[PDB]
RNA sequence: CGUGAGGGAAAGGUGAAAAGAACCCCGGGAGGGGAGUGAAAUAGAGCCUGAAACCGUGGGCUUACAAGCAGUCACGGCCCCGAGGGGUUGUGGCGUGCCUAUUGAAGCAUGAGCCGGCGACUCACGGUCGUGGGCGAGCUUAAGCCGUUGAGGCGGAGGC
RNA sequence: GUGGAGCCUGGGAGUGAGGGCGCGAGCGAUAACGUCCGCGUCCGAGCGCGGGAACAACCGAGACCGCCAGCUAAGGCCCCC
RNA sequence: GGAUGACCCCAGGCGGUAGGGGAGCGUUCCCGAUGCCGAUGAAGGCCGACCCGCGAGGGCGGCUGGAGGUAAGGGAAGUGC
């Protein structure tokens, strides 16, 4: 039995992201969630968000045990980007891409 | 019918006696047995030749005047970096290298060739610390 | 490109932009412009000779008569205008409706009985043609239109 | 009527790409780099399916000159008193029969002693 | 007992129950034919001077089959030049019945 | 200075070899002796406000 | 966009029916997990199909003494599917991208970041050969007219 | 002398920047990877193959496809090979 | 050879740029078609180490997809990057 969440449209460029959610990729829940607390990046405040609604789906919808929780999978795909313009010197625009993501997070059961 | 593949044999070491004999002409042979090209089985991408000790390396010898008149070359890759090294002051500094240059020259560029290289073995002086592979003497 | 909507105007200049040259947008190289040798309104019809005509009405007749698939009848007994009627007339002429069959007759009652039938062509005799004689398996006639068929390949 | 590309393209491309997989970086990702590469691989198999008739014959050459060096004779005269003995087995079989059947491979070298 | 035959212009180490692809033969899917023998080894060593006068193979022709396509491709740079050609080798199967040495 | 600019475009190999200096290294921490949370050595505890075996602030 | 004359886009599709997901759960929300609807929900509205470049996660093989247009030929190792084949590649052999332009280019000469889609020898009338048929000292109709409503016929003025 | 020989009529071209080499000359300086003709040749179009360390035109030789068979060419046979 | 493209046997040719000629493949559309294939699954997509074809291609099978497609034989072009 697995338990999942998914963050859509999360407005963050995924590379940032995915150096936090390499962080916590096999760790058991527990390891995770303190690792994530002391993160001093940004991705820790949207990872730490999937990550306990996933436990939560866990324990309430799939009848696992928080206690056995890890990450069982973790990944980072990248949304539709927000094209920007940036004025530049001498009347030329540059495009800014403000990337966005879709954070997944899958945790099974530690058994024993 | 394909062509017989040897599977992985026992290599043959083998001792050589360098005094007196002719520097190059010495060397073309014991490249040969590195490559293992007197076996019946010889295949070209495997290490299946012999392992060669060789004694008495600072015995080699040379015809013309090739003792003052033959310069090794070593380029160090900084301006004016070109060292020249006569055949008389490497014998008499670093012996071994006189022949392992000469053998080394004959082998196969590449990582079998010098693979190769590694299973020579040259010393300077009758003895050798090789005993315990009980090399067989060959007249060559 | 002279008929597509857009401005002649060339769109930047030729030279020191870094770009490919170009001239207006209409250009058949832009997405949206003109299109090269496209077709245009086209007349295909052409004048094949009439003794080519006429010939090959008479040959189309004669290949259906060679099969044995030319009937002529003299009249439809009671056929006027139902397509019932009809239907009866053609089973005891043999016309079961297993092969299509071209009817000509300058009857007009007879066609409008027949034509709704899908295995029916029906044609006045003025109208035999070799490509309807071609299309159906069996050539049904008038001695009326016979006639008028005779006229025509004399 | 209108002819446009369609699905005819597509599938031109991933025949070509299908041919290139296990290609480095583009040359199994882009159509035109696989294309490329394919063009010097089908010259490269034609070139050396020719070529490897000699490196096998080299091989047995090779192999054989060891064997009649066992017994005293080098390659070239070997042949030569095959020829004379009037004897046909190929230099294959004979680079087999010097490792596989050294006895009548000893015999083959008599032959061509004796028969010069 | 080993033969070395040549059939398809071509020589080949044979034994009893050995199956072989040579050349193409012009031979009916389950007949057997005879090759002809250069040398015969294993107990005894018999020398062709080229072919040995007595002796044959029989081998039973299992059937014929065409090999596995090779693509021979060819290209000219700056010329567009390009070929393709699909080969696909005939070839008969054989079983190698008994050396009749 | 003439606008130095990049010659050919960086295979997916080479940026992704530059990145192998990129990982995270984990935040270390130790267990806070008084109400045993996990929190980085040598910092005034967050979750009880204990440090040196006393009380430093209200949490 | 341009002072203005003027220039001038992009952007279609849930499903048969909104039955457009009550209610509960994590979350500030966004988003999701259950429940539920549906023949189908990677048909869930950022909605038919959903290619490719491009970016991830998992797995197999492989790689830190090695010289490379990246392949190809050979052999061996490992993995997979069951005298065979698929994947991978250690070593050995061989090996100067594609296109264009040139006497001559791997060329340190041109063009191309990569992928997808658009993208260039046509049509009318006349001509000249060739060719498949019709007729033959003849051959042929044009505009029209009648018919048809995807029916053909008439029409000799004229042209060769 | 039966050859992808030749001649006649007609349809379709492309080419009208050549280049190296050998021999014969002119120009040049009994210079040029020079230049301009002549006879021949190869490359062009054979940057396909062997040899020449590598290398369009030097030597060998005109690649329909396949073979883990054999003979040779130039060039080679101490080791790289 | 046999009478004719029925297939066989023998022999020979088959490097190629500009370019000439020949034979084919596929795309869109029309006749064939008031037909025929199709929810027991159209087109399109993704696989395949299988079959046919010199090749361009064509089959066949598994998955996806969910409503169209269209034969032998011919016709016409906005026809292949
Ligand atoms: N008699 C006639 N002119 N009939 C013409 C046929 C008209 C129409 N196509 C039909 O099938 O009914
Ligand atoms: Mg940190
Ligand atoms: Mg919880
Ligand atoms: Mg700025
Ligand atoms: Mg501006
Ligand atoms: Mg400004
Ligand atoms: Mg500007
Ligand atoms: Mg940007
Ligand atoms: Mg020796
Ligand atoms: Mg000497
Ligand atoms: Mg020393
Ligand atoms: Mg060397
Ligand atoms: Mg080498
Ligand atoms: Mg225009
Ligand atoms: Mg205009
Ligand atoms: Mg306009
Ligand atoms: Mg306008
Ligand atoms: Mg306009
Ligand atoms: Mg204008
Ligand atoms: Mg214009
Ligand atoms: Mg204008
Ligand atoms: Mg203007
Ligand atoms: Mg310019
Ligand atoms: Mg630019
Ligand atoms: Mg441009
Ligand atoms: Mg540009
Ligand atoms: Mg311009
Ligand atoms: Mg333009
Ligand atoms: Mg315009
Ligand atoms: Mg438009
Ligand atoms: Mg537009
Ligand atoms: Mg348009
Ligand atoms: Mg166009
Ligand atoms: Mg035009
Ligand atoms: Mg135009
Ligand atoms: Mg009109
Ligand atoms: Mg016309
Ligand atoms: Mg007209
Ligand atoms: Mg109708
Ligand atoms: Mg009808
Ligand atoms: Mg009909
Ligand atoms: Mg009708
Ligand atoms: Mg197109
Ligand atoms: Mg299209
Ligand atoms: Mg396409
Ligand atoms: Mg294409
Ligand atoms: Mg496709
Ligand atoms: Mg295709
Ligand atoms: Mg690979
Ligand atoms: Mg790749
Ligand atoms: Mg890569
Ligand atoms: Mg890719
Ligand atoms: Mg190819
Ligand atoms: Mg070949
Ligand atoms: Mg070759
Ligand atoms: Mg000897
Ligand atoms: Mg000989
Ligand atoms: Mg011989
Ligand atoms: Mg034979
Ligand atoms: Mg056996
Ligand atoms: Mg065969
Ligand atoms: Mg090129
Ligand atoms: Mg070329
Ligand atoms: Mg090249
Ligand atoms: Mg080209
Ligand atoms: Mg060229
Ligand atoms: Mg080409
Ligand atoms: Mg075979
Ligand atoms: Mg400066
Ligand atoms: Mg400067
Ligand atoms: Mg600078
Ligand atoms: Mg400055
Ligand atoms: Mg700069
Ligand atoms: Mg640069
Ligand atoms: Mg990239
Ligand atoms: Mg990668
Ligand atoms: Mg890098
Ligand atoms: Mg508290
Ligand atoms: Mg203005
Ligand atoms: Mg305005
Ligand atoms: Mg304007
Ligand atoms: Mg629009
Ligand atoms: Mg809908
Ligand atoms: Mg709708
Ligand atoms: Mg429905
Ligand atoms: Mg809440
Ligand atoms: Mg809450
Ligand atoms: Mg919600
Ligand atoms: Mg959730
Ligand atoms: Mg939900
Ligand atoms: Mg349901
Ligand atoms: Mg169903
Ligand atoms: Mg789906
Ligand atoms: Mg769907
Ligand atoms: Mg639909
Ligand atoms: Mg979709
Ligand atoms: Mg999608
Ligand atoms: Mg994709
Ligand atoms: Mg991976
Ligand atoms: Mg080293
Ligand atoms: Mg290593
Ligand atoms: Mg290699
Ligand atoms: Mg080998
Ligand atoms: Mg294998
Ligand atoms: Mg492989
Ligand atoms: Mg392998
Ligand atoms: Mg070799
Ligand atoms: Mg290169
Ligand atoms: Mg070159
Ligand atoms: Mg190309
Ligand atoms: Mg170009
Ligand atoms: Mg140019
Ligand atoms: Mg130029
Ligand atoms: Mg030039
Ligand atoms: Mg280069
Ligand atoms: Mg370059
Ligand atoms: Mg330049
Ligand atoms: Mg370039
Ligand atoms: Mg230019
Ligand atoms: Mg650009
Ligand atoms: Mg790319
Ligand atoms: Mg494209
Ligand atoms: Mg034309
Ligand atoms: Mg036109
Ligand atoms: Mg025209
Ligand atoms: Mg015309
Ligand atoms: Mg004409
Ligand atoms: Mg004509
Ligand atoms: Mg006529
Ligand atoms: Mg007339
Ligand atoms: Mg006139
Ligand atoms: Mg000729
Ligand atoms: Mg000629
Ligand atoms: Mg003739
Ligand atoms: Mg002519
Ligand atoms: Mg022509
Ligand atoms: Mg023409
Ligand atoms: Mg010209
Ligand atoms: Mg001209
Ligand atoms: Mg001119
Ligand atoms: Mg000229
Ligand atoms: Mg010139
Ligand atoms: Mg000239
Ligand atoms: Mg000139
Ligand atoms: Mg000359
Ligand atoms: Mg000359
Ligand atoms: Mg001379
Ligand atoms: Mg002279
Ligand atoms: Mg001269
Ligand atoms: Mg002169
Ligand atoms: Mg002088
Ligand atoms: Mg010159
Ligand atoms: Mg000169
Ligand atoms: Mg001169
Ligand atoms: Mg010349
Ligand atoms: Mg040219
Ligand atoms: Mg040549
Ligand atoms: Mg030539
Ligand atoms: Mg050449
Ligand atoms: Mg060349
Ligand atoms: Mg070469
Ligand atoms: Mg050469
Ligand atoms: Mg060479
Ligand atoms: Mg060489
Ligand atoms: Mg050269
Ligand atoms: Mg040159
Ligand atoms: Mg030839
Ligand atoms: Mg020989
Ligand atoms: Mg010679
Ligand atoms: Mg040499
Ligand atoms: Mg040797
Ligand atoms: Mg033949
Ligand atoms: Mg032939
Ligand atoms: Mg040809
Ligand atoms: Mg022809
Ligand atoms: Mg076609
Ligand atoms: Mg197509
Ligand atoms: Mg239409
Ligand atoms: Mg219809
Ligand atoms: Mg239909
Ligand atoms: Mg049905
Ligand atoms: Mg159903
Ligand atoms: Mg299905
Ligand atoms: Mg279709
Ligand atoms: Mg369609
Ligand atoms: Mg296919
Ligand atoms: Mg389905
Ligand atoms: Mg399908
Ligand atoms: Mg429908
Ligand atoms: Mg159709
Ligand atoms: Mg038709
Ligand atoms: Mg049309
Ligand atoms: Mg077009
Ligand atoms: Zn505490």
């Amino acid at each position: 039995m697995e338990a999942k969440a998914i963050a859509r449209y999360v407005r963050i460029s995924p590379r940032k992201v995915r150096l936090v959610v390499d962080l916590i990729r096999g760790k058991s829940l527990e390891e995770a969630r303190n690792i994530l607390r002391y993160t001093n990046k940004r991705g820790a405040y949207f990872v730490a968000k999937v990550l306990e609604s996933a436990a939560a789906n866990a324990v309430n919808n799939h009848d696992m045990l928080e206690d056995r929780l890890y990450v069982k999978a973790a990944y980072v795909d990248e949304g539709p980007a927000l094209k920007r313009v940036l004025p530049r010197a001498r009347g030329r625009a540059d495009i800014i891409k403000k990337r966005t993501s879709h954070i997944t997070v899958i945790l099974g059961e530690k058994h024993g | 019918m394909k062509t017989y593949v040897p599977k992985q044999v026992e290599p043959r070491w083998v001792l050589i006696d360098a005094e007196g004999k002719t520097l190059g002409r010495l060397a073309t042979k014991i490249a040969t047995l590195l490559r293992g090209k007197h076996r019946p089985d010889w295949t070209p991408n495997v290490a299946m030749g012999d392992f060669v000790v060789v004694v008495n390396a600072d015995k080699i010898r040379v015809t013309g005047k090739k003792l003052e008149q033959k310069i090794y070359t070593r380029y160090s890759g900084y301006p004016g970096g070109l060292k020249k090294i006569p055949l008389e002051k490497m014998l008499a500094t670093h012996p071994e290298r006189v022949l392992e240059h000469a053998v080394k020259g004959m082998l196969p560029k590449g990582p079998l060739g010098r693979r190769l290289f590694k299973r020579l073995k040259v010393y300077a002086g009758p003895d050798h610390p090789h005993q315990a592979q009980r090399p067989e003497k060959l007249e060559v | 490109r002279g008929e597509v909507a857009y401005s002649g105007r060339k769109i930047w200049p030729q030279k020191h932009t870094g770009r490919a040259r170009h001239g207006d947008i209409g250009a058949p190289i832009f997405v949206g412009g003109g299109v090269v040798f496209g077709p245009k309104p086209r007349d295909y019809s052409y004048t094949l000779p009439k003794k080519v005509r006429k010939k090959g009405l008479a040959m189309a007749v004669a290949d259906r008569a060679r099969e044995g698939k030319l009937l002529l009848v003299e009249a439809f007994a009671g056929v006027n205008g139902k397509t019932k009627e009809f239907l009866a007339w053609a089973k005891e002429a043999g016309l079961d409706g297993s092969e299509s069959v071209l009817l000509v007759t300058g009857n007009e009652l007879v066609r409008r009985a027949a034509r709704n039938l899908p295995w029916v062509v029906t044609l006045a005799p003025e109208g035999l043609n070799v490509y309807d004689i071609v299309r159906t398996e069996r050539l049904v006639m008038d001695l009326d239109a016979w006639e008028v068929f005779q006229n025509r390949i004399g | 009527p209108r002819a446009k590309t369609g699905v005819v393209r597509r599938r031109k491309h991933k025949k070509i790409l299908k041919l290139a997989k296990g290609y480095w970086g583009l040359r199994s990702k882009s159509f035109r780099k696989a294309r490329e590469t394919l063009f010097a691989a089908g010259n490269y198999a034609y070139a050396h399916r020719k070529r490897r008739k000699r490196d096998f014959r080299r091989l047995w050459i090779v192999r054989i000159n060891a064997a009649c060096r066992q017994h005293g004779l080098n390659y070239s005269t070997f042949i030569h008193g095959l020829k004379k003995a009037g004897i046909e087995v190929d230099r294959k079989n004979l680079a087999d029969l010097a490792v596989r059947e050294p006895q009548v491979f000893a015999e083959l070298v008599e032959r061509a002693k004796a028969a010069q | 007992m080993f033969a070395i035959v040549k059939t398809g212009g071509k020589q080949y180490r044979v034994e009893p129950g050995l199956k072989l692809r040579v050349e193409k033969l012009d031979a009916e899917p389950g007949a057997t034919v005879e090759l002809p023998v250069l040398l015969l080894g294993g107990e005894k060593t018999v020398v062709g001077t080229p072919v040995v006068e007595g002796a044959s193979v029989v081998a039973e022709v299992l059937g014929h089959g065409r090999g596995k396509k090779i693509l021979v491709s060819k290209f000219k740079a700056k010329v567009q030049y390009r070929r393709k050609k699909g080969h696909r080798q005939p070839y008969t199967e054989l079983l190698i019945k008994e050396i009749r040495g | 200075a003439k606008h130095p600019v990049p010659k050919k475009k960086t295979s997916k190999a080479r940026r992704d070899a530059r990145r192998s200096h990129h990982a995270l290294t984990p935040p270390t921490l130790v267990p806070c002796p008084e109400c045993k949370a996990m929190k980085p050595p040598h910092t005034v505890c967050p979750e009880c406000g204990y440090y040196a075996g006393r009380k430093v602030l209200e949490v």
